[PDB]
């Protein structure tokens, strides 16, 4: 819930940190947002002007909308996109136009039972046919400044959908206002838990949205704004980080490397694990970790076992090899690993102090609470100072384990087993000779 | 009973357009295609109408269909008389797991 | 030559079984799903029960016959049965074999992975039965 | 044309979409944006902070056009850069205002022989040097408001160009208008086919366009838009996917796994395929598929003997391999890979009526006519509501072909021939153990 | 300094682009920026809905701030977040606001020690608290103006921040003018010829920094600014290209590839050479590259060599190697490497002329000089129009030096080294059966 | 000379609050925890405050700590009379790399 | 039963050296740093010296004691020492021994890599050393 | 016809600057470097600019060079008694696929 | 001693052949490109012929000469050739040997992979031909 906790493995030269809790985007939720459209001295000018950037633009969405919507073809945007070919047949669109009559939102069901939160964020018919048409004639020029703050928005969604090719993600407030999301949230059929969890975190759940451009037609603007459903809350998530683990003999180029490749984040979901082993999905608010279920490999509950029992035969555990001992370090939740080999200078500093530590050959661990940055080489990092309990885990570095003359040196996606197996059939090679003579 | 309903009896002239209606619910046919089908007195039923709108090979053009919503029609124009038949719609029926039919409709020509 | 022949008319007894036949020449009868549908007396058409493609995964029925009627295929003998139980006398129907298009409008049959319902296309002429 | 096909092989585990039409952006038009400059109460107030704010802006920019354009050096906007260097030379400028004069676009031909299609989008010159300079002073507040609405254009301009280092993708409705590019395609040395094509997906125009900041000189602003030149049009496209096929032996461990790696868009041209492994590059309309020959791999005609015979020797066809028998789905144009392994629950399922499919072990596909969602474990699937007809090709699991004790369970970037020799060699290195006994 | 120079090897199918400088991002700087705020007819519902747009987005930003700072967990932003967790102290946001009453910029020292450079770039405070809420009520129409011209920039940051979760790169000039980040620039404690540098390339400044909303408390609006400093200066660089060198047997197929890996940026720093695999992380103003060390890899000095003696025991020079041999060119900085292979159509073109060069099979260069595009088959390449002098270097190509029959097709990630002793191995296997017989 | 200045004496009558200031530098308060010790007369020092204003195990809630910038202060709230005893803040100094303590505190209570 | 015990306290001559001991039982003594403090007559607590986690690395030291005083642990022993040497008529003081709660704040020890101040939990009774 | 057009004589006096001139086309002097020579009587040509701006080793200041779109021009400053020569223009053309040389300009010194 | 010497001067007849030569003497010759170049007498300078450096792929002739004249080149005797066939009355005129740069612009030759004019640097001192 809280109390980060973070073990450094000698073994392995790897970390994790353990007491995050997790909230996994499994579905998606569409709703509708709608602008209903006026179909249709240098006071007037201005309005002229301002008419003429009102109607552009909507020319500009009409010509956008041409059987247009797809993006990056992962699917993403595949539930928006069906609820948007929906929303070109007869009446549908008249379904939600007769909803929002005199209100701000409304909960449309369509003819294929899909219930639609809907919301009208612009009404720019009630503004031009009740206030602005009713005037080439004279005017007042406060009417110029209240015509261009109310088409602002129009011509700003209109931006976006034109260089975005009519998706954006993540979503603007242009799009939908802080005011407009969090009522859409309170209304979309979730847990208390579930609403209180998107509201507290808006700017995340803008992050993993999406914006889809649907259609015009019957005087309104309607896109389709796809808002994440987390399905899975509240449940144990933990980093892993890994560091290369090489052999420290004194010779340059005499030596064998190892990495485990398995980095990422992990959460627990209904018996097994979820992996996401490409971080730029998941978003990180210091105890909560917001993960998108698309990039995610569903593993079982025992590849923890690779933080235990690197060697486990339940699991085969992933690593890499390499002969290139070069000096390198990697900052963790609450600290920071640091592979240091040859003649390379490794140092950690405090920002008053200076140098406190210089790391011998080999990979070592320093936790965040009393150091500021880590110097490997060229190279200065600098460390997270969240607050949690730094663990160090004694254990043989099982690159030691290996004899450098059978030891594969190039394996991108190799596992323990298969390194095993590979080594039995080289000392196999040598062996029908060592009994010929 | 006849879970799509449309009209019992129908009547036309020749060269007369007569429309026959069918309505269903969300998860009948506004969720699913529409197919219509004509039978001729003491024959079996003539697949007519399919996905809509779309004439099978060998169905003259003065058939076409239209769907609207939850609701559906069949618009025979050019009303001749061997149109004179009982006509049903058919679509897919998610709340069931079967087909369902209109309860039919006998159209009369003078 | 696209044909449905149908064979198995007669009387029965409620409370019997009866099976019937229906026998496709013409086309690849493997391709498609095929429909069961009667129509009672002066009644209206009734759906009964539908077979996927090929190996006839899926299989439906509707509530009027759940649990006592049976659909199955011989793709071999290109040939298809309705298994008739416990026959009552709102049974007492015309029956009639029909061709789900399965994607074939007439360019080639399709491949769903379940049942699709594609229309009604090859219709046999029709066997009667008689429950009393 | 239309009419999309997609034809699943039971054999490889991969489905092919075919019916495309190809839009190949093979070359770059170069065209030259510029603004004309002036050089140079409450109410003068607000011209002052304005007038400051236009004058900021010009100094930003002859700040940012010091020896600057570059980007990427993916050499992209090289043929932009190369018109941008012959700008800065004695009278190329002047040669550009001349025809611009009383006109909002002109041809010029440079002193290179380049004809480039020019475009004044904005004139502060004349607007500054003959409504606000011929007036500290006296004023009415509706030319503060006029002053502003010209400027802002500018303004947004130098907005774009400062975060984005003078060049900017895909290009903005502030730097070109939909009025501005539609002029432009109208008139650039392209077939009418060329300019319907381009016309009716200016969205997509800007995906794949640039815009370079190159020059403040002479009281001129420009910068070069380089636009894409399409001569590959109306070819045919096919999109793989691949998914892993997996043996299906009961106890977990014991089974070998084979995967496709040739996924991507492929699309005819000049009698080979050019193929996209990165399918980023491409952008869809639901028919067309544009896509960049810089990110191509030109490959003979038979890379498509592939999909209908893995094996022949006349290409060779590239597959990885593991022995992770895991779980995972692929969504397809017209429906859904599923690769369901082990004890996994892998269900299809209709919003309506819910699962109304159950996948057993092994690789099999469904199309998206009655199916809304795919779930494979903990990962829900949603299927795009694209319209076609979808093929299931029956054949033998070609993993099943294959010794899982001669197999090479790691291989990354294998083919059907390097698979095939590295399993000889395995099978002689048992072999003259074979008959020494 | 200048003078760029480019070297191609035959040997090897690779060229070396020497003579530009570097400016290498080693350390962070943290800046702290304010904005101070209020506590709190038609001209009056004009100042009405821009109150609201006022308070609005300062309960948006104080909803963003929740424990919220984190991105990509890179660690790139824990120096600017270690000093955002020190913001939220008690009396430290009052010692910023204390040196910044009736000023643009302080210096401040905070309680930590840590000195940072603070800056008030918006005072709505003085504004709202002196000349707007000082009259429901009556107006003149140019205070309207006035308020939603100060307004606007709080507005546009808070838009930034939203849809980024509080951490935007590149910095915007709404976060940061280029008045505000040249006045940053001179106080911050670096060379004279570090200011100096940053100062005319201020765009690559916004490339490499960061804004980071950190906190509103005590009616100041703070988010902090992390710049670079580039602690390398003036050090050699050098840009590597590389393309596939293959054998020319005439029977499709019966050829071997080779190409080296070590592709991208090489700069000297402080006796080893940093390398930049990733060349999105460098931006080179035409001969002065920024490049951040984050992404480096400290090699040593011998590196070099596999540009002079691909062969050299003193390093292990990387390869992959293949057994396609496709077409491909690769474009440098002064040129074209071409690589042409079997039957396909390679040519040099000049725009004026026409084809001036057809390539053989086999890998070549040309330079840029009177070339300007390079069509591969159905690939069209520009070349770069920078200026240098171009060299060949004669020299066998290293491929010619492999057998076919003992040569390791698929090697991904190998090396001189692994590849021979692969060889020898392999060799190995058939010798044991050349002397049983 | 105590690195960190703190009042030498202080007085309080029971049921009182009384408190205890402790002023450091940057380098020493300003930048690390500030710890809190309580010693009878002729026994060890007590451990009383850590991380500046966390109770050990079986230390009352009556005691409370705070730091402020550069300076920190103990609460004895509800003053007791065993209370009676030297006072004395710690924290890590890092211009030089030790340990310093504060010049104590004699708290008399009446 | 945590219980720190020391032993060591008598008169001694100026220029000279002497030994303080402090043996740890009831806890695991190799998981936690150890601190000395001392306590002239009459004046305030003075730190003197620290040691680290279970090996020692990082062992630091006041000025009114740098060059003269040293800090070792047997952690075999569960036992920590001082080597007094130099001794001179300010250093005349009651010497506490005192660990350092390296993470256990009821919890857990924790190793950080280098030093870290975390308080100072558990103390000893006291020993009397004099100079004279 | 000589490509490049320049003029066919020039006059000066001692201490003046003479401009010749050299005007080609767009596919001449607008796409590629210009260059210069030099011709004194009975002599073979001297090479005096290259790329335009630029002078060899051993060329006085005093000589210059400039191109203008697709015109171009040599600046002999300082005139000197023995610069009395012809002056020749030259550049690459790329509508021909050869270099092409000016008319000559016999530069007479009073 | 940067040289280059021609020789092969003399009178002709119409329709026959004759050739020139220039070898060159003090710097690497196999790395620059060499002219021919004539001037008429009374007229200005004909730019006559340029071959490429080391192997001469590309070699382009003007107009005047095109079809009639070839250039050739023999690296290992740092000598250049001028093939001269169907002499006619127009070709009467001294012919000059010239080098190209080809980036030695008093740094280092360079090699562009095609034939690129970098000027014409040095000069031989001419041979006469006159046809007649």
């Amino acid at each position: 819930g809280q109390n980060i906790t973070e073990e450094f493995y000698q073994s392995t030269c790897s970390a994790v940190s353990k007491g995050y809790l997790s909230a996994l985007r499994t579905g998606w939720y569409t709703s509708v947002i709608t602008i209903e459209l006026s179909n249709i001295d240098a006071k007037v000018k201005l309005i002229k002007q301002e008419l003429d950037k009102y109607k552009n633009a909507v020319t500009e969405l009409q010509l956008l909308m041409q059987s247009t919507p797809a993006t990056g073809s992962g699917s993403a945007i595949a539930s928006g996109v069906a609820v948007c070919k929906v929303l070109h047949l007869e009446g549908e669109v008249n379904k939600i136009k007769s909803a929002l009559l005199s209100t701000n939102k409304a909960v449309v069901s369509l003819s294929n039972g899909v219930s639609v939160l809907t919301f009208k964020v612009l009404d720019l018919k009630n503004y031009i046919d009740k206030q602005l048409l009713p005037i080439c004639s004279i005017s007042n020029i406060e009417t110029v400044i209240e015509f261009q703050q109310k088409n602002n928005r129009l011509l700003e969604i209109t931006r976006e959908f034109s260089v975005n090719a009519g998706v954006t993600t993540p979503v603007s407030t242009y799009m939908l206002t802080n005011s407009e999301l969090l009522s859409l949230i309170n209304d979309m059929p979730i847990t208390n838990d579930q609403k209180k969890l998107m509201s507290n975190n808006v700017q995340i759940v803008r992050q993993q949205s999406y914006s889809i451009m649907c259609i015009i037609k019957e005087e309104v603007l309607a896109y389709v704004v796809q808002l994440p459903l987390y399905g899975v809350i509240d449940t144990p998530c933990w980093k892993l980080h890994t560091s290369p683990l090489c052999t420290t003999n004194t010779k340059e180029g005499s030596n064998i490397c190892l990495t485990r490749t398995d980095r990422g984040w992990y959460c627990d979901n209904a018996g097994s694990v979820s992996f996401f082993p490409q971080a730029e999905t998941c978003k990180v608010q210091s105890n909560r970790v917001f993960c998108d279920t698309m990039n995610s490999l569903t593993l079982p509950s025992e590849v923890n076992l690779c933080n235990v029992d690197i060697f486990n035969p339940k699991y085969d555990c992933k690593i890499m090899t390499s002969k290139t001992d070069v000096s390198s370090s990697v900052i963790t939740s609450l600290g920071a690993i640091v592979s240091c080999y040859g003649k390379t200078k490794c140092t950690a500093s405090n920002k008053n102090r200076g140098i406190i530590k210089t790391f011998s050959n080999g990979c070592d661990y320093v936790s965040n609470k009393g150091v500021d940055t880590v110097s490997v080489g060229n190279t200065l990092y600098y460390v997270n100072k969240q607050e949690g309990k730094s663990l160090y885990v004694k254990g043989e570095p099982i690159i030691n384990f290996y004899d450098p003359l059978v030891f594969p040196s190039d394996e991108f996606d190799a596992s323990i087993s298969q390194v095993n197996e590979k080594i039995n059939q080289s000392l196999a090679f040598i062996r029908k000779s060592d009994e010929l003579l | 009973q006849a879970v799509l309903t449309q009209p019992p009896s129908a009547s036309g002239t020749p060269g007369q357009r007569v429309t026959i209606s069918c309505s269903g619910s969300s998860l009948n046919i506004g969720s699913n295609y529409v197919y219509w089908y004509q039978q001729l007195p003491g024959t079996a039923p003539k697949f007519l109408i399919y996905k809509n709108n779309q004439r099978p090979s060998g169905v003259p053009d003065r058939f076409s269909g239209s769907k609207s919503g939850t609701s559906a029609s069949l618009a025979i124009s050019g009303l001749r008389s061997e149109d004179e038949a009982d006509y049903y719609c058919a679509a897919w029926d998610d709340s069931l797991s079967g087909v369902v039919f209109g309860g039919g409709t006998k159209l009369t020509v003078l | 030559q696209v044909q449905l022949v149908q064979s198995g008319g007669g009387v029965v007894q409620p409370g019997r079984s009866l099976r019937l036949s229906c026998a496709a020449s013409g086309f690849s009868f493997t391709n498609y799903g095929m429909h069961w549908v009667r129509q009672a007396p002066g009644k209206g058409l009734e759906w009964v029960a539908v077979i996927s493609y090929d190996d006839g995964s899926d299989k439906y029925y509707a509530d009027s016959v759940k649990g006592r009627f049976t659909i199955s295929r011989d793709n071999s003998k290109n040939t298809l049965y309705l298994q008739m139980n416990s026959l009552r006398a709102e049974d007492t129907a015309v029956y009639y074999c029909v061709r789900d298009p399965t994607g074939d409008y007439g360019d080639f049959p399709e491949q769903d992975g379940y049942y699709y319902y594609y229309g009604m296309d090859v219709w046999g002429q029709g066997t009667t039965v008689t429950v009393s």
